RNA sequence: AUACCACACACAAGGGAUCGUUUGGCUCCUGGGACGAGGAAGGGCGCAGCAGAGAGCGAUAUGUGUGGGAGCAGCAGCAAUG
RNA sequence: AAAACAGUGAAAUUGUGUGUGGACCCGAAUGGAUCGGGCCCGUCUUGAAACACGGACCAAGGAGUGCACAUACACU
RNA sequence: GUACCGAGUGAUCGGUGGUGGAGGUAGAUGCAGAGCAGAUCUUGGUGGUAGUAGCGAUAAUUUGUCUUCAGCGGCAAAGACU
């Protein structure tokens, strides 16, 4: 049960405030389980997935594979994974989107500003854990 | 199908022969189509059907009732009674003499075969053996 | 006609920049649902009221 | 005659754009706007409820108003490099 | 795809449709009507003749207030007419099937129209001015059209 | 009635009812009740790499500072020197 | 003013094929000609099949409700 | 939603086979914006009449030739008109 009255619990409400969401509230959209190993090398329980990170696929047409995230789509709110795709009649092959949920990460990738953003993390529990 | 209750097997065709195949559509829904088939009691002040001239049609009344006996009878002898579940035959096993058994139409497959098994053990006619289930 | 006063020329010539299509690359953008300009106007079917 | 050939005479045109209020209103000859009674100091009683909530506060951008809300909220910091200035008075 | 409206087998017959045509429906309907159960290069041969105005459409359906012509005696009525535009369309589709039909390895001969049939397809709209300041429809009228002829058994 | 007119059924046309769905409306309750000569409210005109309408913004028409942090929806180009 | 899903896809109305009839309904039948009975509904009116009025056709919408004050009945 | 078949004096109810692609009832009670043929009813869609009525006041048009791909369109030569 909820006791607070400031947070609402209307259908038309809680669905409007997921697809109009923006900015950091936009990425809190995209996140994946760590896989067991993984959440013993670092705090963390859980990640925004980013290009170049590695991920077993866990429902869905392509389960059991294994690949290299390709592009992360915002807007229609979708993963593309390096050999998950569709042929047309052409022939021509098009990367068919995964919704990031249905993913779990194997390995990070640590370009850029990722190290930091995993430190501001575990600092942030610490400060509360240890009160 | 090719079943009769056995109280009545000697009786059925008399009774069958017997059941009126009269239609009491509304006045005039012969005439235009927005006037549907179903009954309605003519109110006008001029209506020949409502002052029962000669040559109008019938109107329905207490007078075509059946016999208290014959009534609701199927034409195999039995009332029916609608079931759902494995749990629904368990009522009739004192009623099996003169009640039988309709699955009603949302039930699925896998399911009627479950019903099935227990009709059969139980000694209880089921109407709509065979169903979807003659793939 | 070739008189015209300054306040009767601007309401003219911002007239004549907004007659104009949807630019062709617009309808593949993913997010864009229009058809056609429903504010284009033909100087046979209606008056600008420039005076 | 009153109907079709009467229309060919009817060349002459009385009102123009107001300044005021952009509708097209104001008659040259009596000096004034059939809409917002310019030249005139306040604006025109409008005719009902109906057509005066359609040029209200609010049916057009409000700019200043909405910044001025922003700025209450704040607590009207002012200009940073000027704070000294702010806290004597 | 396109489901035509009989059941007839692929190999031994030859096919073709059309959609929003503008020729006139009335008009063609009274053209189709004649030429069903005929050999293929009969059916050319008599519209050739109707372009001349050396035969004639005998009408039956949509036929009131027409003219009385001797043409019309080779089909027991006194009633015909000459529609060149809607005739023009129907004699360049047959011709496509004979191609379609050589090209497809059948005989060019024992070719016969065993189905034929137009379809009303939506108005355009159009407008006239009368009298008294009123204004009054001026629509047009287009059709759909399936044809197949068949080998035959002989 | 060979071919017209009517009705029944199967297939193709013609129209948008019905059933399933909803980032909208309405009602009640609680908070709020904050404009202008330091130029308001309301009107007009300009500003995009390809840009009509609408949204945002004023010739500084995506500038400065703080807190964050991964892409910019199409095509060409940009981005941990943000 | 209109305009929801690139769902489902009714009726009026049209073409083709196959059957049955010559406005149609009720009662009773044949291998087959048909026999008997029936004027067009709604409405005001002493009185409507009317030379009384409304109605070309189909879908969807469309008219005894809420509050206050006395009241008789049934129930606690 | 559509064909058939059964149950009821009747308002209506049940099943079977195709179509459809995600929700739905049976019993007892509660609240109502709770049942249509009609109102020269309201809105939207479609017929018969009908390939019919009409489309041609004014100076007028013919021949060749190219396009057009089938425009008395353009160009030459005549014939007219304000
Ligand atoms: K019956
Ligand atoms: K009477
Ligand atoms: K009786
Ligand atoms: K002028
Ligand atoms: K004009
Ligand atoms: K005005
Ligand atoms: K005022
Ligand atoms: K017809
Ligand atoms: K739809
Ligand atoms: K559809
Ligand atoms: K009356
Ligand atoms: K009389
Ligand atoms: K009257
Ligand atoms: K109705
Ligand atoms: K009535
Ligand atoms: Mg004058
Ligand atoms: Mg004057
Ligand atoms: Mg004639
Ligand atoms: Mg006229
Ligand atoms: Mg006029
Ligand atoms: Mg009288
Ligand atoms: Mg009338
Ligand atoms: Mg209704
Ligand atoms: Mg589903
Ligand atoms: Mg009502
Ligand atoms: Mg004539
Ligand atoms: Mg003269
Ligand atoms: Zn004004």
């Amino acid at each position: 049960m909820k006791f607070n009255k400031n947070v609402t619990a209307s259908r038309r409400k809680n669905r409007k405030a997921h697809f109009t969401s923006i900015g950091l509230e936009r990425t809190k959209l995209m996140n994946a389980p760590l896989s067991k190993d993984l959440k013993e090398e670092y705090g963390i329980k859980r990640i925004a997935v980013r290009p170049g990170d590695m991920v077993k696929v866990v429902s869905g047409e392509f389960k059991k594979k294994e690949g290299v995230v390709m592009k992360v789509n915002r807007h229609d709110i979708k993963i593309e994974v390096e050999g998950c795709f569709v042929q047309k009649e052409d022939g021509k092959k098009i990367n068919k989107g995964i919704h990031p949920s249905n993913l779990r990460i194997i390995k990070l990738s640590m370009e850029k500003d990722r190290a930091e953003i995993i430190n501001k993390k575990v600092e942030a529990m610490k400060s509360e854990v240890k009160a | 199908m090719d079943i009769v209750n056995p109280s009545l097997s000697k009786v059925i065709d008399i009774i069958n022969k017997g059941k009126s195949k009269k239609q009491f559509k509304r006045f005039q829904s012969w005439r235009v189509k927005r006037v549907s088939e179903s009954w309605r009691k003519p109110r006008g002040i001029d209506n020949r059907m409502r002052r029962k001239f000669g040559g109008a049609p019938d109107m329905p009344g207490i007078g075509y009732k059946k016999p208290n006996a014959i009534r609701f009878l199927l034409p195999n002898g039995y009332r029916k009674i609608m079931v759902a579940c494995v749990k629904d035959l368990e009522a009739l096993i004192s009623l099996n003499s003169f009640y039988c058994a309709e699955i009603r139409h949302a039930v699925g497959s896998k399911k009627r075969i479950e019903i099935l098994e227990r009709a059969e053990e139980l000694g209880i006619l089921v109407i709509n053996k065979e169903g979807k289930l003659v793939k | 006609g070739s008189i015209k006063t300054r306040r009767i020329k601007v309401q003219l010539v911002s007239a004549l920049k907004k007659n104009r299509c949807i630019p062709q690359w617009k309808r593949a953008c993913p997010g864009f649902k229009q058809q056609y300009n429903f504010t284009k106007r033909s100087w046979k079917r209606k008056t600008l009221k420039a005076c | 005659s009153k109907g079709t050939p009467s229309n060919g005479k009817k060349n002459k045109r009385n009102h123009t754009t107001c300044c005021r209020c952009g509708s097209v209103s104001f008659h040259k000859q009596k000096g004034k706007c059939s809409s917002c009674a310019y030249p005139e100091k306040k604006m025109k009683k409008m005719q009902n409820r109906k057509a005066m909530l359609k040029k209200t506060t609010g049916t057009g951008k409000m700019r200043h108003m909405k910044k001025e809300r922003i700025s209450r909220r704040a607590g009207y910091p002012g200009n940073p490099i000027l704070k000294e200035i702010r806290n004597k008075i | 795809a396109h489901k035509y409206s009989c059941d007839i087998s692929e190999a031994t017959s030859v096919r073709s449709q059309y959609n929003n045509i503008k020729i006139k429906f009335k008009n063609t309907r009274e053209v189709c009507n004649i030429i069903k159960t005929m050999e293929l290069n009969k059916a050319i041969a008599y519209l050739n003749d109707v372009l001349r105005f050396k035969k004639c459409i005998p009408v039956f359906r949509f036929a009131k207030k027409c003219g009385r012509t001797p043409q019309a005696k080779e089909f027991g009525t006194d009633k015909g007419k000459w529609p060149v535009k809607s005739v023009a369309f129907v004699k360049k589709m047959l011709e496509d099937l004979l191609v379609e039909a050589e090209k497809k390895g059948l005989g060019t001969s024992e070719l016969v129209i065993k189905h034929i049939q137009v379809n009303q397809a939506p108005k355009i709209y159009g407008r006239k001015h009368g009298a008294f300041g009123r204004i009054k429809p001026y629509n047009k009228s287009p059709s759909h059209i399936e044809v197949i002829a068949v080998k035959r058994e002989h």
